[PDB]
DNA sequence: TCCCTCTAGATATC
DNA sequence: CGATATCTAGAGGGAT
């Protein structure tokens, strides 16, 4: 169904303290909240969003009785997000001049979750706190806070101006605030949130504490909100006497814009005014209109045109048995190169839910395939109407689960045998020693990974697979700008998008000299003829 | 424009000898190869022009009435009737019919053969792009006893090359070996080896008949200044069932279709500037076409180099869409090939992949791709199995990856893993990229063949993708029972 | 001019 | 049992 999310944002006086050259924590938190609400609104999710601000000049919460929980305001209650919330976030919300306990704000958010969810059903209750932890706070309510979070099944996430684990660029890769450059109050707040997140879920609590710049280039805000995919039940058959009940999920599937652009009149802005239609005419000269009743579909077989009615086509089309996941045979993993992978999806195949025997059988098959370094060539058909496919199911073993990964393999008609001239045995295009040395230096300098910690672990300096698609955020920004400012032109791409789409500045700085050497060693002239 | 291919098959007395071998004679070899080429052209709906000419025969048929030259098919698009006429010569009975109606073993001169080929090439009144002749013969010195004939053939090959057509020879198996350098070195335009298997000759033909059409000629930008030009090719492209064409009911010619848009009230035609694009969220957004395109624009088309990443960081299970191939294009930027070769050599040596931002065309969001360095590898027949260059691997974004429900990891005992190892080893088989055909396309084109030739019952295709259930059951023996005993409970 | 990609719309099936 | 997914069908940019 849906989930209830409460956003607890710090608007205190210290949140506006802007170090020169770096955006203030208030602005970064506003950007993160704006991105979250934009995705929730323009994807038309049914999730419920509430906004709680602590540190405001005023006080508006259902706990103020007794001069308690002061300077905490519930800006928006649990309801479907709309453009009013986005407009309020962008302009209406202003930083305050007071200071509020972030634990008291967490209590207020928990109360909002507990009270406003009565009646409605929510699979997940999530609270996200945006703060800098640079304010005095009390620890008397900690134990009951943890108890209420655990017993009410409420998730938690924390966003801070500084990361937990040169020039600073918002949304960049690698720069972070100096951990020794934070105040003692910030250190105490960090210790307290660390202990809270240890209590809530364990060692992953550190993994669930993010920074504004880091979160701007990740989907961590929606991590506790994403709905799981639907399994595809089938049986993995090896022959006719061996069958294993399996469930398949789409691990990789390209995301597309669900909403579609509707063509409307430029004056009335109505779809019904415009109407399109197709009229058929003879392709030769003196074109005459051809009525629908004179139209019969056909097919091209070489130079011959073959009439073929739809009923006949469905009668004598290829018919498959139906659902199937059948092993054709096992081949060495070296014979299946990844350059032949086809299709537009990747399936991870698990055993059937709550099936110990199926789990044992699939684990046996996976471990046998892994030990012998073999893969399974399988025939895959989604249903009775889908075209059968041939693919490879190779083992994928992790510390928490095991599965088979299915990627479709090509047919004979899908291959194209082009002839390309060799580059090694070319006397005209053979680079000299100096050119090879220059390219070696460039490759060394422009490296995107390092062997840090001396533990033989490769650190990725540019993990692009964790970066969200910039098109969605850009489209959401443009749509929001058009909705709020109809008369203004579209805004330029946000700077943090470019920062997250570019390699770290250290790589660019290192690549200066080798690139100049390459330019002076490789002559490149554009052609003017042909 | 169009490009045309002429198949030139030798009908000499030595082409019908099996050489005490169980495999097909070289004549049947060539006939089946030409048939497979015709079928492949029809499947892909290619606009190629194909012709089949036999030389060394008794009976002759051509425009110039040259002796011992017979043109079975002129330059025209392939069709069902042509494939049937070619099948007439297939097999032992087909060879017999070929001898009866055709003749063999007569004397010939190559100069007249290439003259007839040139006349056939000039006969077609079409936009001719490239003209090619494939010569099927197992004779390495056709004119070893006639120096004048050899000189005339060499001169004809020379001025035919100067005309602008290509002439590649596909030598077949001959006892004692085939020597290209003997007489055919100076005629054809390293080289492949002899043909001893049908799919060998098929691959050798397809490696030359097919022409590379670049998907896009982009620019690989190392930085703002160092820019080289590369071509993008799709080495794998999912074959699609051809769309149907609407036809007139009685006359069956294709009918042109066009779309006209108007206003439902006035009825007059409206320009694209007379409409806008709209989206409704809740109870709410008007955008122009130009704005809808502009919001999708990030970078100029091309590849922008971000850095080099070790190959161990590219997960095999992160596949997103079929990969592309990157090769230098010296036509656009002079000196691109040298830099491309140096980059390929150094990337192969260091086992790193170039990470780039990929923009296919204007007004499209960028995608991160990895240029995996790939080295040329040849076959024992000198067939280029893998071209040299970079493989463009698409990297998924965070949105493309999908989280999945978790379960407790249940491990298997070593005995069960051993039984599964035995089962896997029993069903071991060698996999090749062309081991399977598309059942849907095969059945569709079988039905089309039956309808075109007015056959009452179409030939039923054999599904090679279906597992050999009986064969695999026999091969596995009783291992399945032991595996079920060790894994499955008695009640299940 | 045609191929490939993108984007809409339809729909039988689990 | 209906919402998800797959096959199928129309425009647009670019190499030829
Ligand atoms: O950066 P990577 O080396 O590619 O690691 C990824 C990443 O996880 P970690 O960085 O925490 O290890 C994926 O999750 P994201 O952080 O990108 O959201 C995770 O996905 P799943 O475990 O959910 O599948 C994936 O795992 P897998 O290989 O099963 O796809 C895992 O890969 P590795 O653990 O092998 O590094």
């Amino acid at each position: 169904n849906k989930a209830a999310v409460v956003l607890c944002m710090d608007v205190g006086f210290t949140m506006s303290n802007s170090i020169p050259g770096i955006e203030s924590p208030f602005e970064q938190a506003k950007k993160v909240i704006t991105m979250f609400v934009q995705r929730q609104v323009f994807a038309e999710n049914k999730d419920e969003i509430a906004l709680v601000l602590f540190g405001t000049d005023g006080t508006d919460n259902p706990l103020s009785g007794g001069d308690q929980y002061q300077n905490i305001t519930v800006h928006r209650h649990l309801m479907l997000p709309d453009f009013d919330l986005l407009e309020d976030i962008e302009s209406k919300i202003q930083p305050g001049s007071q200071q509020a306990d972030f634990l008291d704000a967490l209590i207020v958010s928990m109360d909002v979750i507990q009270h406003e969810t009565i009646g409605k059903k929510f699979e997940k209750r999530h609270i996200e706190i945006f703060t800098d932890l640079s304010s005095r706070f009390s620890k008397s309510q900690l134990d009951i806070i943890i108890h209420s979070l655990k017993k009410c099944d409420i998730s938690l996430q924390f966003f801070l101006p500084f990361s937990l684990g040169g020039p600073f660029r918002l949304g960049g890769h690698g720069p972070s605030f100096p951990l020794k450059g934070i105040t003692e109050q910030q250190k105490e707040g960090l210790e307290i949130v660390k202990m809270v997140m240890i209590s809530l879920e364990g060692e992953d609590g550190l993994d669930e504490i993010y920074s504004f710049s880091e979160s701007l280039r990740k989907l961590c805000v929606f991590k506790k909100i994403e709905r799981h995919s639907i399994h595809w039940p089938c049986r993995l058959t090896i022959g006719s006497n061996l069958s294993i009940r399996i469930a398949a999920y789409k691990s990789i599937l390209q995301e597309r814009v669900k909403k579609t652009w509707t063509v409307v009149d430029a004056k009335t802005l109505k779809k019904e005014d415009i109407q399109k239609e197709t009229v058929y005419c003879l392709n030769d000269d003196d074109e005459t209109e051809v009525l629908k009743e004179d139209i019969i579909q056909g097919f091209r077989y070489g130079s011959d045109i073959v009439p073929f009615s739809k009923v006949d086509e469905e009668q004598m089309k290829y018919k498959s048995e139906g659902k199937c996941f059948s092993v054709l045979g096992f081949c060495k993993s070296s014979q299946v190169q990844r350059r032949f992978f086809m299709g537009n999806q990747v399936l991870k195949v698990f055993a059937a839910r709550d099936d110990e025997a199926a789990a044992v059988a699939l684990s046996s098959l996976i471990h046998a395939l892994d030990d012998l370094d073999m893969v399974a060539i399988v025939r895959y058909a989604y249903d009775k109407r889908a075209n059968p496919q041939v693919g490879v199911a190779f083992p994928h073993i992790k510390h928490n689960y095991e599965c088979l990964v299915y990627v479709q393999l090509p047919f004979m008609e899908d291959l194209r045998q082009y002839m390309f001239s060799s580059l090694k045995n070319s006397k005209k295009y053979a680079p000299t020693e100096a050119q090879l040395n220059a390219v070696d230096a460039l490759i060394d300098s422009m490296s995107l990974a390092k062997k840090d910690e001396k533990t033989d672990t490769l650190e990725d300096l540019f993990p692009t697979t964790k970066i969200p698609n910039p098109r969605f955020q850009r489209l959401f920004q443009c749509l929001l700008h058009r909705a709020l400012h109809p008369r203004e032109p579209l805004p330029p791409i946000q700077q943090h998008i470019w920062n997250m789409l570019n390699p770290p500045a250290e790589v660019t700085t290192k690549s200066q000299i080798p690139l100049s050497k390459i330019k002076t060693l490789f002559p490149l002239i554009e052609a003017k003829k042909k | 424009g169009r490009d045309s291919l002429i198949f030139l098959v030798d009908a000499s007395k030595a082409m019908f000898e099996s050489q005490s071998e169980d495999e097909l004679t070289p004549f049947d070899m060539s006939i089946q190869c030409i048939q497979s080429v015709y079928i492949s052209k029809i499947i892909s709906s290619d606009r190629d022009l194909l012709a089949v000419v036999f030389y060394g025969t008794e009976k002759d048929k051509n425009s110039v009435n040259f002796k011992n030259i017979y043109v079975l098919q002129e330059l025209d698009n392939p069709g069902a009737k042509r494939i049937l006429e070619l099948d007439q010569f297939k097999g032992q009975q087909g060879q017999k019919r070929f001898q009866d109606m055709m003749g063999h073993g007569s004397d010939y001169s190559l100069s007249e053969v290439l003259w007839v080929c040139a006349n056939l090439f000039s006969d077609v009144q079409f936009k001719m792009s490239h003209k090619r002749i494939m010569l099927f013969t197992n004779e390495d010195n056709p004119h070893g006893n006639d120096s004048a004939k050899a000189s005339r053939a060499r001169t004809k090959a020379g001025d035919l090359r100067d005309t602008g057509i290509f002439l590649d020879l596909m030598h077949l198996k001959k006892p004692g070996g085939f020597d290209i350098s003997l007489f055919y070195r100076d005629i054809i335009s390293v080289h492949f080896e002899e043909s001893s298997k049908l799919e060998d000759l098929l691959r050798k033909v397809r490696a030359k008949e097919t022409r590379k059409r670049a998907l896009s000629r982009l620019k690989l930008k190392l930085n703002k200044d160092i820019v080289i030009s590369v071509g993008i090719y799709n080495l794998v492209q999912k074959a699609l069932k051809p769309p149907p064409i609407k036809l007139y009911r009685e006359t069956n010619e294709p009918v042109k279709t066009k779309t006209r848009t108007f206003n439902t009230s006035t009825g007059g035609l409206l320009l694209p500037s007379d409409t806008k694009r709209s989206q409704i969220y809740g109870s709410r957004i008007i955008l122009e076409k130009e704005e809808t395109e502009e919001l999708k624009r990030f970078d100029d088309p091309g590849l922008m180099l971000m850095g080099f990443k070790p190959l161990v960081l590219l997960k095999k299970h992160h596949y997103l869409r079929p990969s592309l191939f990157v090769y230098p294009e010296e036509s656009l930027v002079i000196g691109s090939s040298t830099l491309f070769s140096a980059l390929l050599i150094k990337c192969l040596e260091k086992e790193v992949a170039a990470l780039c931002r990929y923009t296919p065309r204007r007004n499209i969001p960028p995608y991160f791709v990895a240029l995996v360095p790939q080295e040329e590898e040849l076959d024992d027949q000198k067939i280029q199995v893998t071209p040299p260059g970079f493989q463009l691997v698409f990297l998924p974004f965070a949105d493309d990856k999908r989280k999945m429900p978790f379960t407790e990891k249940i491990m298997a005992t070593p005995e069960q893993v051993g039984k599964m190892k035995a089962i896997v080893e029993k069903l071991r088989f060698t996999y090749r990229s062309d081991s399977f055909e598309n059942p849907v396309l095969q059945q569709h084109f079988r039905n089309l063949e039956a309808l075109a030739l007015d056959l009452m019952e179409p030939e039923q295709a054999v599904d090679l993708t279906l597992p050999k259930v009986e064969a695999m059951n026999k091969r596995l023996g009783s291992l399945v029972d032991e595996f079920k005993e060790l894994v499955y409970p008695p009640d299940y």
